[PDB]
Formats: structure tokens, C-alpha cells, sequence
């Protein structure tokens, strides 16, 4: 599996996951690839940022698929 | 202390009348305080050091 | 506003500053061409028209 | 318009984007070296207008977004700047869902029609709270600058600037953890208690050809402040201001020479060409006005 993960500034993320297993663990191998907290991290795909209560077996990913992500952004 | 008084309200008069002129008579001063030119003189001496 | 030199008798109220005074009279000058040349178009908006076409040409 | 050239000036260069030298500074990463890397931020004018307008747009509220652009050596290049559909209160603002849908949305349509530029920062907007950067941005800053490298923190005030007639843009960039390196103190309070942790940028603005082309017959009424211009008249506290840092320059640099004279010189040739001008616009109003009906 060669799952891409691309932030908006152009940095590349290969990850291996099979698609039954639970965003969790696309979570955590962004984690022990680069370090970003699990708080402040935003996954999108097709548009819409995926919700973590939904298992990747009924979804529209059959390889090919890039995630878009993002990190959470506050201002004062 | 009524020598401190006298001195600080003839000191503010002073301040007040010579506020708008650029190149005013001390006589001038001397009848507008009503005291004599030394004491306008020494009183101007000490406001200006 | 002013002062009061004593001796001559003489109260200032205000001075000019010469420079000051050259920009601001720049700037009535331009008002008045400008003004002028708006009157001469509405006075006679053919001929200013056609004054106009043949200057930018 | 005429006796000079019309084809691709010396000022569009600046936006042509080149994919393999930028490709081959991203693989560089000349910034982790010398932490003091970055101090220049090049905006063209119509992100600055775009959010200076987007700032102001949202009334007493805060409001945020993104820029795109690029880096080149030791200046950041900030080309565009696109909004975000946030709902901020009067003080704080979260961009909690809909806003990284919209970036990651915004950024593929763009890329479909032709920008070839990738996202180089963020900016958010005080509604009359000074331009500093704040607990909150100073941690967000550093969230994005630990990872997506090439980041600036723009901060804009809209009430301020409507009111005092000037921008305030502020480029700002944070240290990292544990890097600790009559005069007003305003150099240490008109930032936070952060004072510290965050440095500040130098803030440029570049437009293109056809930009000063189209904005030269932007309006046709200017010229009457020009002709009474009145130069050397309203910045002579500007002139005095900078002989005195001219002088503190001089005194640094002579006493490290007992290439710091560079930077002393470029500062007295600016200030004494400034002057100039003003002399030659005042000799040609004299040649054009009092020397007639002599």
C-alpha cells in the first residue's frame, strides 16, 4: 500500500494501510512519520474531511487515493 | 507660612500676564503685582533659574 | 491667536510662511483653470468636443 | 506612454514561476541552518488589496485566511491571498470545519485553472487590536512552521487602518523552543508577553507591467497634489528620523571596521535621493509657475 498523504505546501507522505482498517491507524502512521499531535490534524478526501466513527470498508477508496492534510488553525 | 503664601499666587499671576507677550516692561509687571522693580526683578530672577 | 510686543505697541495675530502660501495658491490657480475649462464645455459642449478630437490627435 | 519599451519589462519576472528552481530550494531547505533566515516579504498588490478589503469587509469582527506564493533565497513572495468561510467572534477566531474543505477545495480548483503557486501562509485580522502576534497565533504559527516550513504569520488591522488612512500589514515568523536570541519602550509592548519567541519581517509590495500600466489612468485628478505638491514639507520628521538612524548606523559600522558600511551606505544614498527629488520637484514647479510674465 502507497496511500499519499500531501499537505497544501507541497510536503509528500507514503503511508501502508489496508482499507478495513480504521482511520486510527492512518492517524497514527502520520504520527510515526512525521510527529503532528492527533489533536491537531485534519484529513480531507474527495472534498469532504472524513468523520473518525466511519471504518474505511464501505468507502469510496480503491486505491489511488490522496488525502489532503491539513493542520487546525486558531487566531487571536 | 504665610511667607511660602503671597509668593506662590504672585508667582501664578506672573505666569498668567506675561503668558501672550514676547517683549513686555517690567514697570509694566511692577504695577500690575503691585510691588516695587526689585522685588519683580528678583522674583523673575528666581522663576527663570 | 497672537502675541504682543510691547515697546512698538504691536499685537501679531498671524504670519504667513511664504512656501505654504505658494502651494496653496498652486492649488487655486488649478481650481480656477479647472473651473474655467468646465464652464467652457458647458457653455459650448459641441465646440469643446470638437476642440477636444482634434488636440488628442 | 511612447520612447521606452512595451514588451516583458524588468518588473514581471517577479511573477514567472519557475517549478524546478522552486523544487530545488524546497530539497534545499536552507532555512534550518541560520534560524535568522528569512527577513523579507514581497506581497503583490492585488493580495494586499484583496485583503485589506476582506478585513474591512467583516466589520468589528475577526476574520482569517490564506496566502499562496513561493521563497526565493532570503525573501518570501506572497502573491495572492484567498478568504475562508469562518465565523469568528469579536476576539477569537476557529475555522472549526467548512474552512479546510474550502482550502483544499480553493487550492485544486485553482491549480485546474492555471495557479502554480502553493499555500506560503496564513493571516488573520484584529479589528482594532494593534498588529502583534497573540498566544493563539504565536501557537498555531509554530504548529505550521514545525512542519510546512515555508510559513508567515500576516497580521492586518481594518478598524486602524480605515481610521488612520495607512495599511497595517505585519510579517512575523516564530523561533523555535528554546531560542532565546529617552528610547521608547513600545519595541517590547506593542508586542505580547511573547515579545521573545516571535520576530518580525520587513514588508515589501512589487507590482507587475500591466499593473502600473492600468493604475496609471487610474484617476485624473492627482495631478493637482502633484503640481502643489509641497515636498520636503510633510516628511521632514521622516528625514530627521532617518539621518538619526543614518548616524547610529555609521557609529556601528565604524566602530566593527576598528560590510556593515553597505547597508550604511544604500541608507544615506536613499535618504539623500529622497531629498533630491523633493529639490527637483520644487525647481521644476519654480520653472513652470513664477518664471512666467517675468
Amino acid at each position: 500500500m502507497l496511500i499519499k498523504v500531501k499537505t497544501l505546501t507541497g510536503k509528500e507522505i507514503e503511508i501502508d494501510i489496508e482499507p478495513t482498517d480504521k482511520v486510527e491507524r492512518i492517524k497514527e502512521r502520520v504520527e510515526e512519520k512525521e510527529g503532528i499531535p492527533p489533536q491537531q490534524q485534519r484529513l480531507i478526501y474527495s472534498g469532504k474531511q472524513m468523520n473518525d466513527e466511519k471504518t474505511a470498508a464501505d468507502y469510496k477508496i480503491l486505491g489511488g487515493s490522496v488525502l489532503h492534510l491539513v493542520l487546525a488553525l486558531r487566531g487571536g | 507660612h504665610i511667607e511660602e503664601l503671597l509668593r506662590n499666587i504672585r508667582t501664578q499671576v506672573l505666569i498668567k500676564l506675561i503668558k501672550p507677550y514676547t517683549r513686555i516692561h517690567i514697570p509694566f509687571i511692577s504695577k500690575e503685582l503691585n510691588i516695587d522693580v526689585a522685588d519683580v526683578e528678583s522674583l523673575l530672577v528666581q522663576c527663570i533659574l | 491667536n497672537g502675541f504682543i510686543d510691547q515697546i512698538d505697541g504691536i499685537v501679531h495675530f498671524e504670519t504667513r510662511e511664504a512656501l505654504p502660501t505658494w502651494d496653496k495658491q498652486i492649488q487655486s490657480l488649478c481650481f480656477q483653470v479647472n473651473n474655467l475649462l468646465e464652464k467652457i464645455s458647458q457653455t459650448a459642449p459641441e465646440w469643446t468636443a470638437q476642440a477636444m478630437e482634434a488636440q488628442m490627435a | 506612454l511612447a520612447n521606452n519599451m512595451q514588451e516583458a519589462q524588468s518588473i514581471d519576472e517577479i511573477y514567472k514561476y519557475d517549478k524546478k528552481q522552486q523544487q530545488e530550494i524546497l530539497a534545499a531547505k536552507p532555512w534550518t541552518k541560520d534560524h535568522h533566515y528569512f527577513k523579507y516579504c514581497k506581497i503583490s498588490a492585488l493580495a494586499l488589496l484583496k485583503m485589506v478589503m476582506h478585513a474591512r469587509s467583516g466589520g468589528n469582527l475577526a476574520v482569517m485566511g490564506l496566502m499562496l506564493g513561493k521563497v526565493d533565497g532570503e525573501t518570501m513572495i506572497i502573491m495572492d491571498s484567498f478568504a475562508l468561510p469562518v465565523e469568528g467572534t469579536e476576539t477569537r477566531v476557529n475555522a472549526q470545519a467548512a474552512a479546510y474543505e474550502y482550502m483544499a477545495a480553493y487550492i485544486e480548483n485553482a491549480k485546474q485553472v492555471g495557479r502554480l503557486e502553493n499555500a506560503i501562509g496564513w493571516y488573520h485580522s484584529h479589528p482594532g487590536y494593534g498588529c502583534w502576534l497573540s498566544g493563539i497565533n504565536v501557537s498555531t504559527q509554530m504548529l505550521n512552521q514545525q512542519f510546512q516550513e515555508p510559513f508567515v504569520a500576516v497580521v492586518i488591522d481594518p478598524t486602524r487602518t480605515i481610521s488612520a488612512g495607512k495599511v497595517n500589514l505585519g510579517a512575523f515568523r516564530t523561533y523555535p523552543k528554546g531560542y532565546k536570541p529617552t528610547i521608547p519602550l513600545n519595541k517590547i509592548e506593542d508586542f505580547g508577553v511573547h515579545c521573545k519567541q516571535y520576530y518580525a519581517l520587513e514588508v515589501s509590495y512589487f507590482k507587475s507591467s500591466l499593473d502600473r500600466k492600468l493604475l496609471e489612468l487610474l484617476w485624473n485628478k492627482y495631478w493637482v497634489n502633484t503640481l502643489s505638491s509641497s515636498s520636503l514639507l510633510t516628511n521632514a520628521d521622516y528625514t530627521t528620523g532617518q539621518v538619526f538612524d543614518l548616524s547610529e548606523k555609521l557609529e556601528q559600522s565604524e566602530a566593527q571596521l576598528g560590510d556593515k558600511l553597505a547597508k550604511a551606505t544604500r541608507d544615506s544614498c536613499k535618504t539623500t535621493i529622497e531629498a533630491i527629488h523633493g529639490l527637483m520637484s520644487q525647481v521644476i514647479k519654480d520653472k513652470l509657475f513664477n518664471q512666467i510674465n517675468i
